[PDB]
């Protein structure tokens, strides 16, 4: 069901981050790369129920 | 569209051979989440029984 969810949402798997990379990521990391091209600007939104 | 019938009846819209050629140039799918649609089989088999 996790593979089905990752397919349905388009977001990829973590693909097994190492535990040192996990402590890196909870220390801080820039995971998301830049897009192909932006004409308006940097994206910004969030969500609340 | 009665003006547009000088364009729609040209065979250049009814010749997908460069389109099929470009689709062959793209070849098979590469992303794994779209590895679930190549299970279309056009083959040959008898029709007797």
């Amino acid at each position: 069901v996790d593979r089905w969810i990752r397919h349905a949402a388009g977001v990829e798997r973590p693909q097994l981050l190492d535990t040192e990379t996990i402590s890196m990521l909870t220390f801080g990391s820039m995971s998301e790369r830049n897009a192909a091209a932006t004409v308006h600007g940097q994206k910004a939104a969030c969500e609340l129920i | 569209f009665v003006d547009a019938l000088k364009t729609l009846c040209h065979p250049v819209l009814h010749e997908p051979a460069p389109c099929l050629q470009t689709f062959t140039e793209r070849g098979p799918p590469s992303e794994p989440a779209m590895q679930r649609l190549l299970e279309c089989r056009f083959q040959q088999e008898p029709m007797g029984g």
